[PDB]
DNA sequence: GGAGGCCAAGATCTCAATTTCGTACAAGAAATC
DNA sequence: CCCTTCGGGAGGTGCATCCCGGTCTCGCTTGGCCTCC
RNA sequence: UUAUCGGCGAGACCGGGAUGCACCUCCCGAAGGGUCU
């Protein structure tokens, strides 16, 4: 029963980018920021946190075993519990508020909802924010145009009967009518935009109206078009991402962990070292990540914490350094006494 | 400070060249020639003595190791006390007693240690200056690549410019660059022990930067020579060390006081030093009950900004043309103290010629010339930083400015890549600080020397009990007195504790609208 | 079902270049940075994946093959999706129920866009940023300037008739006149922006529309103009790509690939190697690439990579290694049960 | 959805003032006991599962003159990851008064 | 319908220079180079470029034939449109529609504006 | 048969919505390790 | 010892998405009922 | 400081799609020469 705190490092292999609705804006999209817009941006822990659970619950699927075709033995309700903590059932042994050792049996036979969680029971883990090292280190990616394909080269025309050609041609006629109908539209609705400053309450409401019904005109203008609902031609908006190479300083923490549910989470580790991505815009390879952690345990009472050893996740492997950590992963492995199952 | 003296052989010069144009007292040369005196005392007893007192030549030269240094420095050691230069404090730091000899016997007055802490966060530094390098291997020379080191050599001045040490991000960025610009070089030294020789001292170089601190560009302080400065943490440490060596020490100075509690405004030292519980025997604060006479004029929120885009140094019309305008309106002498030398040089051109003839700090002149000029033809003197302190006396020991002029506050700039390298300080020596919060930590600590700046320029009006000075605060961002709360509320501690009812009774050019409000 | 990284570098044949609205600015053509102003700049992923998005759709084109007349049974609305995955039919919707488990034989019959997904279906293919190895391995190339032909060279004037030397004579005085209004208009537009400079906040508005002004004024300059509208005369501004022989590293993954799905991947790069333009400039023929790539695939749970082989692209072929690789790409080839006539 | 939680952003600098008042050697090294074992785990708050609360912080230990109205500085409790720094030798002595006097009844 | 790689080497009989506009620091005419101060220089692709269409232009015309007095049946526009590129009359539009599918045939009917744009 | 513990029931209600931005320099002395 | 050249012309346009889905609680006593001492 | 004391907490991957590309010759003019076993 140690409490295990990994203090590492998350340098990244191809940019790493999140869209927390909290932080995105009609401005742009931009990285969650570390307490105001002029911030340094960090990489939630709640997404870090998610992928961890989501490797966890794998390895948990895996180490249960797959039947011949390959569905696990667990149902839907329980991979949700598994992985997200919610229980689609309600048959969850909900926890009464002064209950002694409150979840202690599920904890001792569910080491991964005893290390993530639940509703009423407190999760052993707890995966901080990626904060990055250094100024700068995160930029707008992605970025770029949908092109047309037939006006980038015209050698895919070749490959089309006549009347998709004129299918096409109507394609791009239409939506030339349509940008220009809908740019006009904007253009009043930005002269809105400017217009909201002077807000006074009632004309801030009569004015947001205004512009929720010339959204709803855009709306019914892009309803009218036959061929094409969007503009196949548009400038794709960046993304804020943190760069290649971007080291992102990172502290985890197992609050008493057994060496069965600190098994596991080395064990969710190494599996999630198969796939290290990390956030989203994963269609451009975004997430990419080697991390080195080193794991300290801190007897309570002593005045100095032990390394027990250490996890780094790279390309070429998962390096683990300290018998401390390979006698937790193989004391996860080797116990049968897991009823993941659902009571 | 030394080298500036008789260097026996300079003054055998002298017989040289004072008989082309000092002829006519050549005899007092050669009273001169055989009493090897401190010329510093010389001139100012000996009734004016301005025949052959040029500085000049009598000065010692580049190399003048003429082991006369000794035999002052031994004359010297014998004493009742030793005004001198902070020099030998700091210059037999490592030197283990070869300059001064008996460390315990002794005791040490850093007056105006503040200051001496300023430029300390200068001499956190090792001159790796590559014309040195470059003259230290003349016979191992990659002739071919001394035009890298020249190339570098033009960067650093470029990037330095007039500065010992310069915080842009050119400077860590062109460190990096230089030092793998001579890892090129690296592998053209000939010799093999040269090469090793080069290869170590460039990775001790190599080391010293990355493993913690700060890495900068250098214009050595004589002889303008680049160089790539980082980091002597060892040092850092070693100035504590070499404090406390000292029986007792004595750090003393007029604005070694961010706030006028002790025990909360003398940790900026202590931390900088490193200074722990051991060697903090007093904290004390000694201001007089009574000393000359303060009015303050403080520019009200509501003044125009200052810079109107920072990032360039523009500053903003509207504010150039109320400072220049409230300056015109000032009806007598006065000591216009800016920050930089552009703002004097603005000031300068926009104030129309008015009255009381103006004097400007042009960029490096020395202000002895110029304050001397002042002293006769009184008048408006829009000094700049390089004030330096010192006082603006009247001749007779009287106070010819009646009006104080801070233009605007001497904020210090960000320096983006102190606060990143001292990150990697803290990063490498295990402690877990995020980059924003070293960050504020310098912010805060800039901060404070920007207060004990504006604090030494405040000390500048009055220094004679009889002083009156009319203090005029153009900067907006001084806090108002009714203004608590406000962002830079530690600036409020520039006025000494004595003349803080006159600052809360201040006469606002600038103030933002109240209000009669019944929730009152 | 297995996670590929193909792990590798491209070397630049030619100058590599790209154009993101973003990353460009009133200076001209400029990389993205990689981060602030003056990182390093990248390649963007995004013009890696839409080449071999094209290329792979040019793959599964002539796959199905092509009719007599040379045209492809697959829609306009088909091509998009395969190759932009846009449903120009709108009938993409994005989180409908009943496409949950649809998504499985989508992928399966539609490897393209199993590969490279559309709205609402994950891209199994994350195509990472080229980020380069060096320093200063970018630079400005594409100076030029446009010049009269006839100044350049005289015996094109004998060509000519007298009404079109008369043509000529025309166009030269309506150019050096426009040029010296455009000229002297901009050199006070010039001034009134480093007025700009030192700007009342409020006078920066007023500033910006006496620029606008002028704006306006030099496209009415312009619209006057007669014999030409552009200038004949001029210098082109250059572009900033990747100098040659700039050695990139490059990451691509294909998560949970099937044999059939790599398979694509791999002639898709093949197909691209026939090709190997990326990026634009066509003309000055940038965007020309040597790449080489090593697969390596990683079972979840393993402590180590296993590296299948290699794919290189150089100008004299393409060189497979490794049995796997070729077995994903006869699998591919062999497997006849894919449609893509149908989302 | 789920909304956002305020906290203080990581590497805040918090100034923080904790008492004792009058204090037996015992209480006061009990404290300081408190303080070594909350460094096992220093977190404040919940949100734990995004590893909230994590801190570090470092205590100047004063005390009052007797009589006079001056603060010396006894010592320093520097709680970081990498250890507990308890510096002074009164505070180490407060610690080992508390660990000796082994005559606390804490029951009832 | 095949595309066709010409990979090769240029032997410089005499001395090769191009004097782009970029490249030439007021210092001195500087040869462009391939990335910062010190690559290795270029000979920029947009001079052979120019050159060569130069070359397909006179080709064209040449091929056309010219009458009697040897005037080119082409327009002014024409060979500014040929080789240069630019349209004198401004009928030059991109991603203009109704144009969609000229492409084949205009490149067909024209193999100059084809290969150069 | 008495003493612990778990769980369901009990009257309606009292209240309010920010809208990011720090800081922009000078030189004291020098037998430097 | 000479002496470092003038200039010319700086773009035209496109298009800026769709959509989810926003929780439990609980701050008190009390007896009825269900199991243990 | 009109009293003494009371951690608010526990769970959640926001992700999914897009080539920004399409055209330009920067050229035109020149002797660096004379001077000394």
């Amino acid at each position: 029963m140690r409490t295990l705190n990994f203090n590492g490092k998350i340098s990244t292999l191809e940019p790493l980018t999140v869209t927390v609705k909290n932080a995105v804006s009609t401005s742009g999209h931009r990285l969650p920021r570390n307490g105001g817009f002029n911030a340094a941006p960090y990489f939630p822990g709640t997404s870090i946190r998610g992928t961890l659970r989501h490797a966890a619950h794998k390895v948990i699927v895996d180490r249960v075993g797959l039947n011949a075709d390959g569905k696990s033995p667990f149902d839907l309700a329980e991979h949700f519990m598994l992985a997200q903590g919610v229980d689609i059932n309600g048959e969850a042994e909900t926890f009464a508020p002064g209950e002694i050792n409150a979840g202690a049996e599920l904890r001792s036979k569910n080491p991964l909802i005893s290390l993530f969680g639940r509703w009423g029971l407190s999760g052993k883990v707890g995966i901080g924010n990626a904060i990055p090292d250094g100024d700068n280190q995160w930029g707008m990616f992605g970025g770029g145009a949908r092109s047309i394909m037939f006006q980038r080269d015209e050698s895919l025309m070749e490959f089309l009967e006549t009347d998709q050609v004129d299918r096409l041609e109507r394609l791009l006629e239409e939506q030339a009518e349509a940008s220009v109908d809908i740019s006009q539209i904007k253009t009043e609705q930005d002269a809105l935009k400017k217009a909201m400053k002077s807000a006074d309450k009632d004309t801030k409401a009569e004015l947001q109206i205004k512009v929720r019904e010339l959204d709803e005109k855009i709306q019914a203008r892009k309803d009218q078009k036959q061929e094409s609902r969007e503009s196949i031609r548009r400038p794709i908006d960046p993304y804020e991402a943190f760069i290649t190479g971007a080291e992102l300083s990172h502290r985890m923490s197992i609050k008493n962990a057994t060496d069965e549910e600190a098994g596991l989470f080395i064990s969710a580790l190494i599996r999630f070292a198969a796939e290290p991505r990390f956030g989203g815009h994963a269609n451009h390879n975004c997430g990419l990540v080697e991390a080195h952690w080193t794991v300290t345990t801190w007897k309570p009472g002593e005045l100095v914490p032990v390394t027990l050893g250490e996890i780094v996740i790279t390309p070429n492997g998962v390096e683990i350094t300290g018998d401390e950590l390979f006698a937790m992963v193989k004391a996860f492995n080797e116990n049968q006494s897991f009823d993941f199952t659902a009571r | 400070g030394k080298a500036n003296y008789v260097s026996l052989e300079k003054v055998r010069g002298l017989l040289l060249m004072d008989e082309f144009t000092d002829l006519d007292t050549v005899k007092v040369l050669e009273k001169l020639a055989n009493w090897s005196k401190p010329l510093v005392e010389f001139e100012e007893e000996y009734g004016e003595l301005p025949a052959q007192i040029t500085p000049e030549m009598v000065t010692y030269s580049i190399w003048d190791d003429i082991q006369d240094i000794d035999d002052i420095r031994l004359n010297a050691l014998s004493a009742n006390f030793i005004v001198t230069t902070h020099a030998m404090v700091m210059v037999d730091c490592m030197c283990n007693h070869r300059i001064l000899g008996d460390k315990e016997n002794m005791y040490l007055i850093i007056d105006e240690a503040d200051i001496f802490v300023d430029m300390l966060e200068v001499w956190k530094q090792r001159r790796f200056n590559l014309r040195e390098l470059t003259s230290a291997f003349n016979e191992h020379i990659p002739r071919n690549g001394v035009h890298v080191i020249d190339q570098l050599m033009n960067d650093v001045t470029s990037i330095a410019g007039d500065l010992h040490f310069c915080s842009t991000p050119a400077a860590v960025a062109l460190f990096d660059n230089s030092f793998n610009a001579l890892s090129k070089v690296g592998r053209e030294i000939k010799n093999e022990a040269a090469r090793k020789a080069f290869f170590d001292c460039i990775y001790s170089w190599e080391m010293l930067g990355l493993s913690g601190g700060q890495k900068g560009v250098g214009v050595s302080n004589k002889r303008r020579e680049p160089a790539l400065i980082a980091v002597n943490p060892f040092i850092g440490m070693n100035v504590g060390r070499y404090c406390t060596q000292w029986r007792s020490a004595l750090l003393t100075s007029a604005t070694l006081s961010i706030t006028s509690t002790p025990e909360t405004g003398m940790e900026w030292l202590c931390k900088a030093l490193g200074l722990t519980s051991d060697t903090i025997s007093i904290r004390k604060i000694f201001s007089p009950d009574v000393y000359g006479s303060m009015k303050l004029t403080i520019a009200g929120a509501d003044f125009p900004k200052v810079f109107n885009d920072p990032k360039e140094q523009i500053f903003s019309g509207q504010w150039l043309k109320a400072v220049v305008e409230q300056l015109s309106c000032i009806q007598g002498p006065a000591l216009v103290l800016t920050a930089s030398h552009y703002e004097t040089r603005m000031i300068a051109n926009q104030l129309g010629e008015v009255s009381q003839p103006v004097y400007i700090q042009k960029a490096g002149q020395a202000l002895s010339e110029i304050i001397k000029q002042y002293q006769e033809k009184p008048g408006i003197l829009i000094s700049a930083g390089a004030s330096v302190g010192v006082s603006p006396r009247g001749e007779n020991g009287e106070q010819i400015f009646q009006d104080l002029i801070i233009t605007r506050i001497p904020f210090l700039p960000p320096d983006r890549m102190k606060a990143e390298s001292l990150y990697g300080y803290l990063k490498e020596r295990g402690y877990s600080r995020t980059f924003e919060a070293v960050n504020r930590n310098i912010y805060l600590e800039n901060l404070r020397k920007v207060i004990r700046k504006a604090k030494q320029s405040v000390g500048r009006g009055i220094r004679s009990e009889n002083d009156t000075v009319r203090i005029i605060i153009l900067d907006p961002r001084f806090p108002e007195p009714t203004d608590l709360s406000s962002k830079h509320r530690s600036l409020e501690h520039i006025i000494p504790v004595r003349f803080r009812r006159e600052y809360r009774s201040c006469e606002i050019l600038s103030p933002a609208y109240f209000e009669e409000d019944i929730q009152c």
